[PDB]
């Protein structure tokens, strides 16, 4: 079922640069690695490129005293899998203890 | 009469540019159906499109090196084993080139990497207690009731030996290091050999939402 | 066949014990720089003394091998390509002499040890190498 093809996958943002257009499959698309896709438009962007996990985000805000923050990251790619056998679109995630001030 | 255009059929004007997968051509169409006549006026938009050429064929995919799999066990030749004493062995760990398919390009450097090693693999050694280490992360970090730990870990003496060898055929010499998970002897810690381990709660838990989904939330 | 020692495929453990037998007084790593056929007179550049001997040979300097017109095709050397070498002090005439007793293997080129029908031997050679310069021979 049809895809946006795009030629620039921009790794820094995480952005599709270079619309080609639509009405192909993710196999036609990815054919040249070097591109990347969306299923509909807003969605995420996922290079044509092998699997391989994003960096990951800055620590969310803490919710004075000592709450919780998560930070995730995301298998990023095509026709593969990150670290753990895990398929592409998956967030992995983590939280940690947080202290901001001291009411 | 005052006839308006419109627009007769898209028609390809250009060959596919690419020797591998997608690429792009161009689509022309005439304002023809009908012709403008007596002050009618031109077709409204464009009479050129874009349009996806498919060669159906794969481009070359540039081989990839996976990250560096575990040293091999320490050793040295016509020795069974060199573990628990003061004789430098050699160990090395590998990568593959993967992805590369339809003569794209090998991957740069080095497939193996080698090194030197004292084995203290299962071997008895007298062990000093840590201080308690920095808090973990809090697990499950999305699932129930994310819980937080902290270790004192039964720490082995490594023996005092030299951190570099003389080479046989150099006038160079090469660093080792301790490999192998040895058996640290410490005296009871809160009536514990290995590891004292405690654990409490994290506070005030935000629910693990998708990026992609979040900010979709008028409920 | 008494062109070359003829080799069940070869082991780490196994080259590591051969390379250690009495009388071997050079192992080197090798490109071949030049062949001139006639017996052949192989020109060799030293890549690496990963044993050193009786001939005290500079990194990068050149040696003629010696082999019978008899051993051309067994031996099948081609030019630019590499080779670990190993011999006796029995075979030096200075120039080398290629014998039952002499070692001569294909090396694989940095790029093509990356292909699954080479992963084992490039392996091995560096690891047998590493061995060599570091350590020695036993005994
Ligand atoms: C024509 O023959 C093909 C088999 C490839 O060798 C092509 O090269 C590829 O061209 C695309 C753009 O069309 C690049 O994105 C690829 O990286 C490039 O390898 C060749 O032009
Ligand atoms: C060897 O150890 C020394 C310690 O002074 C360090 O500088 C060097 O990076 C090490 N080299 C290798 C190859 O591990
Ligand atoms: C997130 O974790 C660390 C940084 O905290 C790094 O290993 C890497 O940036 C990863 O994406
Ligand atoms: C041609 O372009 C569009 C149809 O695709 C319309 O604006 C109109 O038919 C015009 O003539
Ligand atoms: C070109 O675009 C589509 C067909 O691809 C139709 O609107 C019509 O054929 C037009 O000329
Ligand atoms: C292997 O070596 C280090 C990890 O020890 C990193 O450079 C990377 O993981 C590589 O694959
Ligand atoms: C070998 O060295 C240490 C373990 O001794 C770690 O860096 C890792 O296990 C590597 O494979
Ligand atoms: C851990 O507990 C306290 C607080 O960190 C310290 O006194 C000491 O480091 C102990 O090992
Ligand atoms: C864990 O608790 C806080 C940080 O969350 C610190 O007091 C200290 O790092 C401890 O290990
Ligand atoms: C490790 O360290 C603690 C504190 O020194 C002791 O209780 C234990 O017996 C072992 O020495």
């Amino acid at each position: 079922d049809p895809v946006l093809c795009f030629t620039q996958y921009e790794e820094s943002s995480g952005k599709c640069k270079g619309l080609l257009g639509g009405g192909v499959s993710v196999e036609d698309c990815c054919l040249n690695t070097a591109f990347a896709y969306q299923k509909r438009s807003g969605g995420l962007c996922q290079p044509c490129r092998s699997p391989r996990w994003s960096l990951w985000s800055t620590w969310a805000p803490c919710s004075c005293s000592e709450g919780s923050q998560l930070r995730y990251r995301r298998c990023v790619g095509w026709n593969g899998q990150c670290s753990g056998k895990v398929a592409p679109g998956t967030l992995e995630w983590q939280l940690q203890a947080c202290e901001d001030q001291q009411c | 009469g005052s006839v308006a255009g419109g627009w007769g059929p898209w028609g390809p004007v250009s060959p596919c540019p690419v020797t591998c997968g997608l690429g792009q051509t161009m689509e022309q169409r005439t304002c023809n159906h009908p012709v403008p006549q007596h002050g009618g006026p031109f077709c409204a938009g464009d009479a050129t499109r874009t349009h996806i050429c498919n060669t159906a064929v794969p481009c070359p995919v540039d081989g990839e090196w996976d990250s560096w799999g575990e040293w091999s066990p320490c050793i040295r030749r016509n020795m069974k084993s060199i573990s628990c004493q003061e004789i430098p062995g050699q160990q090395s760990r590998g990568r593959t080139c993967r992805g590369r398919k339809f003569d794209g390009h090998r991957c740069a450097g080095q497939q193996q990497d080698i090194r030197h090693c004292y084995s203290i693999q299962h071997c008895p050694l007298k062990g000093s207690w840590s201080e308690w280490s920095t808090w973990g992360l809090c697990m499950p970090p999305c699932g129930p009731n994310p819980t937080r730990a902290r270790q004192r870990l039964c720490t082995p003496l490594l023996p005092k030996y030299p951190p570099t060898v003389s080479m046989v055929e150099g006038q160079g010499e090469k660093n080792v290091t301790f490999w192998g998970r040895p058996l640290p002897r410490c005296e009871e810690l809160q009536g514990q050999k290995l590891v004292v381990e405690e654990k409490r709660p994290c506070l005030h838990v935000p629910a693990c939402k998708d990026p992609e989904e979040e900010e979709l939330a008028a409920a | 066949s008494n062109c070359f020692i003829q080799k069940d495929k070869v082991t780490l453990e196994e080259r590591l014990d051969k390379a250690c037998e009495p009388g071997v007084d050079y192992v080197y790593k090798t490109r071949l720089v030049k062949v001139q056929l006639s017996f052949d007179e192989y020109i060799m550049a030293i890549e690496q003394t990963i044993k050193s001997g009786s001939d005290e040979v500079q990194v990068g300097q050149q040696r003629t091998f010696i082999s019978p017109i008899k051993c051309r095709e067994a031996l099948k050397l081609e030019e630019k390509k590499h080779y670990l070498m190993w011999g006796l002090s029995s075979d030096f005439w200075l120039s080398y002499i290629i014998g039952k007793d002499t070692w001569v293997e294909h090396w694989p080129e940095e790029d093509e040890c990356q292909d699954e029908e080479n992963q084992k031997q490039c392996q091995d050679l560096g690891a047998f190498t590493e061995s060599m310069v570091v350590f020695g021979c036993p005994n």
